């Protein structure tokens, strides 16, 4: 199943999120009026970059991967990242568990465009360390405003599946560009906030027994600005 | 020259006005519309959606845990698990999710909602479970023999996982029929329980307390009128990143 | 604490639209600027003109209901209510209440924001000004879709740069502007302390990608720092 | 010295036309004329009313914009914005500003330019005035184009004459008009120190052999002399 | 009479409005509109055509000689000869240019450069040069090594006198995002460089300086928006032929 990258990850029925209802585009007419040499469809870089797994116990409270803040110092993706000034791309979100049958709990997969995440009590604006986490990704302090203020109450209003651990533990969420921008820089900003955010806390009989939550990422229809361009004629 | 005479009101600004007025900085092409995804046209679209609520009404727990409730081996049957009540602009769970704090910023939000619970628990966590909806006329129910009189329904949890209900026509307002008084009437037009038709059995290696979770959204017919401002968040006037746009 | 129900027959969708659910003209932005005569260059850069770049999360209620929406593309039509008062007193009859005229420039991005009331980016040019009275109706200028991007973007989960500290949230685009008002007549021997309450009415309303609301109270109009 | 950038999409043209790119309305001249009572005539020919050619190089962005082209055709829309202030103090409750009216008149080539606020030539009939007031909105006269070539010589090569010295780029050609603004209300006992701000947005804009730009800055107005 | 009302903005002095008002001194026909040569309708074409640089980049070379770089025997292989950078509206080549000083009186100037190069040394002065372009993400090249890793070209002038070099998209904008800060934000959007692939040899009996200038033009997606004052020039307020119109 999803063999349609380097990198397959086998596992149940899809039952995909067309996040918005629409699908990952290239430029369209678009690409005459936006930065010109676009036209790398980097199909290498739509590498399933499985994330490492993050550990769900019933004392936590959630986590968050930025989308170009994953995906980015590793693989294709990151070298393109450095190497490129200007990115477009939809990801295709897929998030597992190896949860037992057993296990209790439901599990908001989220993902946010524009997850402009504020601080717990200080006026300051968040910075480079506390945004630009990475691999592992940053944890919510407070899932239940989102850090952002807002509801998580109302989360699921954004592109969302939901691991009831007792009928899926499989999300697919395929989110497009989501960007003002037709084509935006992927250093200086994040279009999308994956967040794997249990609004119920994983139950066990035990100590919340251990289920790890492996977060797996495709760029999907994943299109850079060309380096290599004909500066002749 | 045309003869016009000023009309009483020329000249004054009104608010709610669609007049065009003269485009300030002209032959200046924007940005062209591209299509980004997710278009929201109307308020209707975002309150279709589901959204979850504050399902424990308990003070104690706030924060997380209160977007689910904890059903036990020890909660046993015939209890009131929660008591729902289907009105807007009231504390209680229905505060927090899409459609209340949409149609806090309208006044009258008569329509339907469509509210669905899932249950959160193992697999085999099986378990009657009877959900009460009662009409604005009306008593709260107490007991699950009352709770059978009512309208309601029995979601068994054991084989299906989320259950879904639909609720006809909520109808409530914002009222200030009060002379300058600026009393605040509210409405009560709803109530959705929770009462237990059996004992929630789990496998002993599972977790007992199991959990339970529940959204709101609303069908076609939902629908706002007459926009006011909401007054979920006030106004604090002294902000830190304000008087530095001022500068 | 009287509770009553009416039934409310509502057969309209119109009313919930995206456009007549932000195009109303909300008060964003207001201060009253000291014109009064400056022998003395005396609290710079904010005495005798109104300066305010033109953001929708100064004034909370409005700010709340533009951040339901991630995406936001509206020309903003702002109207600018000026009224003046004077400070101390000269009779008792009448103190003589003066026709005094107004330049509400619009300085976008890229463009030099003034500093004073008479410095020489005033009579730029390239920004467009008004020019409007006390006893004239308040100026409806209808500013366009300023933003290098398609939308603007109310939340930006990113920095204005790869360096530097306190740019999250600060597109490089958007910036819509630096709504700069001064008083173009030279100082009168008499004073006023005008207050600019300018309205930003947003028009041609399309939004994306919609949002929970805000919950708690907001801390600072360029994050989204909260009180939890 | 933060270094960011934005994709620019801007799929326009028409914003670099001739026409959009010199029809704003820039301001070309202003000073404040002392209409205050003159029982004795003192600082004569510039006191009582203002005087200035029309011609578009006395301020340097606006002139740097039309020594862009070397002909250019275009019908001036000349709007003047007069802001009257009173000089002294009479009371401080309000001093009173009357609604004067001012001659706005255009004398243009082969026409007698005045030389006092109550010359004949104010009431010539010939040379075309508008007669607007401080609270009425200000004059809109777009004059058309004056000149007995079919362009207007920003340079001239060459001299008014084959003799005297000093008309180099002086055109007999083009010379506009001489913008002639006084005020029509005898003189009041308490007085107005008036300033008139006219503005030229170019109509109908068409060049001719388009030139580099000014790049040093400009040391007379007569003449196009740098400083190297 | 026509019932009007004074609109909010009626009476206002909008200094970019195409509102035709009443032609002053009327029945006046002008000198009629005859075909002056050279017709200018837009500011592409004025930009369109090629234009010189600043090219050396040295302080110590203003005026004249600043126009062209100078090639000689002793400037040796694998060596940066220029370092022109694709950006506007800061100091450096692209100042005094055509191109560089239209899109000073606009904030956004987003298309493409067509910047070209002649070599104006002997007939038969010979010599590979290798001109290496850099996209806005990158780093600048220092040798001939990571010259030829980018997108680049190699132009010998023994027997071609005038190179050609199309850009593909430079973008840049004016940015004012900080809060009423005026810092005057400024864009780096590319580099074109020059490097020495071999010694370049003249003969005995001509100059072994041999010198290079070059020029920079628009194609047709070059554009400009939102116009703006230049700064090049400012108000000097003393002009010695003010007053004089004034008087």
């Amino acid at each position: 199943l999803k063999l349609g990258n380097s990198a397959i990850v086998t596992q149940e029925a899809a039952n995909y999120c067309c996040a918005y209802g629409e699908w990952p585009n290239y430029l369209p007419d678009h690409e005459a009026v936006a930065i010109d040499k676009p036209t790398q469809p980097e199909t290498a870089t739509d590498r399933f970059y499985t994330l490492r797994s993050v550990k769900w116990e019933a004392t936590s409270t959630g986590w968050w991967w930025k989308l170009p803040d994953a995906l980015n110092n590793i693989g294709m993706f990151g070298q393109n990242v450095q190497h490129h000034y200007l990115y477009r791309s939809g990801f295709l979100i897929h998030v597992q568990c190896n949860a037992t049958k057993f296990h209790q709990g439901a599990l908001l997969v989220v993902a946010i465009p524009e997850h402009q995440r504020g601080a717990h009590n200080t006026t300051t604006s968040p910075g480079f360390d506390d945004i630009m986490k990475g691999e592992a990704g940053g944890t919510f302090n407070h899932p239940y405003v989102l850090d952002d203020g807002t509801s998580l109450a109302c989360a699921t209003i954004f592109p969302h599946q939901w691991i009831n651990l007792r009928t899926n533990n499989s999300a697919t969420i395929v989110l497009p560009w989501m960007n003002a921008a037709p084509m935006d820089f992927p250093l200086r900003h994040n279009q999308w906030t994956l967040a794997i955010i249990p609004v119920v806390p994983l139950g066990t009989r035990t100590m919340s027994s251990m289920v790890p939550i492996t977060v797996s990422i495709a760029p999907m229809c994943c299109e850079f600005n060309g380096l290599r361009h004909a500066i002749t004629q | 020259g045309v003869p016009t005479y000023l009309l009483p009101g020329s000249g004054q600004f009104l608010t709610t006005d669609d007049h065009s007025s003269a485009p300030v900085l002209p032959c200046f092409n924007p940005t062209p519309e591209m299509h980004i995804p997710g278009q929201v046209r109307n308020m209707l679209e975002v309150v279709q959606v589901e959204s979850m609520m504050e399902i424990n009404n308990t003070e104690s727990a706030v924060g997380m845990e209160r977007l689910k409730v904890d059903i036990s081996a020890l909660t046993d049957v015939d209890q009131l698990l929660f008591n729902i009540p289907l009105d807007i602009q009231l504390d209680g769970p229905l505060r927090n999710t899409l459609v209340g704090n949409i149609s806090r910023y309208y006044t009258h939000w008569s329509g339907s909602l469509e509210m669905t619970f899932m249950f959160c628990g193992s697999f085999m966590a099986t378990g009657k479970l009877i959900l009460c909806y009662t009409p604005p006329g009306g008593s709260c129910p107490t007991t699950r023999e009352t709770a059978m009189l009512g309208t309601h329904i029995v979601w068994d949890f054991g084989l299906q996982s989320s259950i879904t209900l639909i609720i006809p026509w909520i109808s409530g307002s914002h009222y200030r029929m009060f002379n300058n008084d600026a009393k605040s009437t509210n409405a009560n037009v709803g109530y959705v329980t929770c009462f237990m038709q059996t004992n929630l059995i789990v496998p002993s290696e599972s977790s007992d307390t199991c959990s339970l979770i529940g959204f709101i959204a609303a069908k076609d017919d939902f629908s706002l009128r007459l926009m006011r401002d909401s007054p979920d968040i006030g106004q604090i006037d002294h902000l830190h990143g304000a008087e530095a746009a001022y500068q | 604490a009287i509770q009553t129900r009416t039934v409310i027959n509502q057969h309209g969708v119109s009313e919930t639209l995206v456009e007549n659910f932000l195009s109303r003209a909300a008060l964003v932005s207001k201060r009253s600027f000291e014109y009064k005569d400056h022998t003395s260059s005396t609290a710079q850069t904010d005495k005798n003109f109104f300066k305010w770049t033109i953001n929708t999360r100064s004034f909370v209620q409005l700010r709340r209901k533009l951040e339901l929406f991630t995406y936001l593309r509206f020309d903003a039509e702002i109207t600018i209510l000026t009224t003046v008062a004077v400070n101390g007193s000269n009779n008792n009859t009448y103190v003589g209440l003066p026709d005094l005229t107004l330049q509400a420039m619009f300085v976008p991005t890229g463009a030099l924001t003034p500093e004073k009331q008479d410095s020489f980016h005033w009579q730029s040019g390239s920004n467009a000004s008004v020019f409007f009275k006390i006893s004239d109706p308040p100026a409806r200028m209808t500013i366009p879709f300023m933003c290098i991007n398609s939308a603007y973007s109310v939340f930006y989960d990113g920095f204005a740069g790869f360096e530097k500290t306190g740019l999250y949230g600060i597109n490089p685009a958007d910036t819509i502007g630096n709504l700069c008002v001064r008083i173009v007549n030279e100082h009168q021997p008499v004073g006023f302390t005008v207050t600019v309450r300018v309205y930003m009415k947003p028009k041609h309303i399309k939004a994306w990608a919609p949002r929970p609301p805000r919950t708690l109270p907001y801390m600072s109009i360029a994050n989204a720092n909260y009180k939890g």
